[PDB]
């Protein structure tokens, strides 16, 4: 019976885990596609090109 | 009188075997009550721990 707690603990952390990253990812994605303007899309292609 | 001495004597074996296998038989029977009981009562523990 104890270990049977202890296997749902992690398994709720684990699914609690799971929902904050996936909106990390996702939030990252709006707000990158909201901040972008040209000057920064010429900062990353113009190093990229660097280390090429 | 020695005759049925030797016959009235071996009457009593008979009977004891039989007398210490009904108890034998009676200690296994509340051996497995003991045990059912002793189980179906932690499961209870168990469960309320969990549902806890």
């Amino acid at each position: 019976a104890q270990a049977e707690i202890e296997a749902e603990r992690k398994r709720a952390r684990e699914e609690l885990r799971k929902q904050v990253a996936i909106l990390a990812v996702a939030g990252a994605e709006k707000i990158i596609e909201r901040s972008v303007d040209e000057a920064a899309n010429s900062d990353i292609v113009d190093k990229l090109v660097a280390e090429l | 009188d020695l005759d049925l001495a030797k016959a009235s004597a071996t009457d009593q074996l008979k009977k004891a075997k039989a007398e210490a296998q009904v108890i034998i038989e009676q200690a296994n029977k509340r051996r497995s009550q003991i045990l059912d009981e002793a189980k179906a009562e932690a499961e209870q523990e168990r469960t309320k721990i969990v549902a806890q």
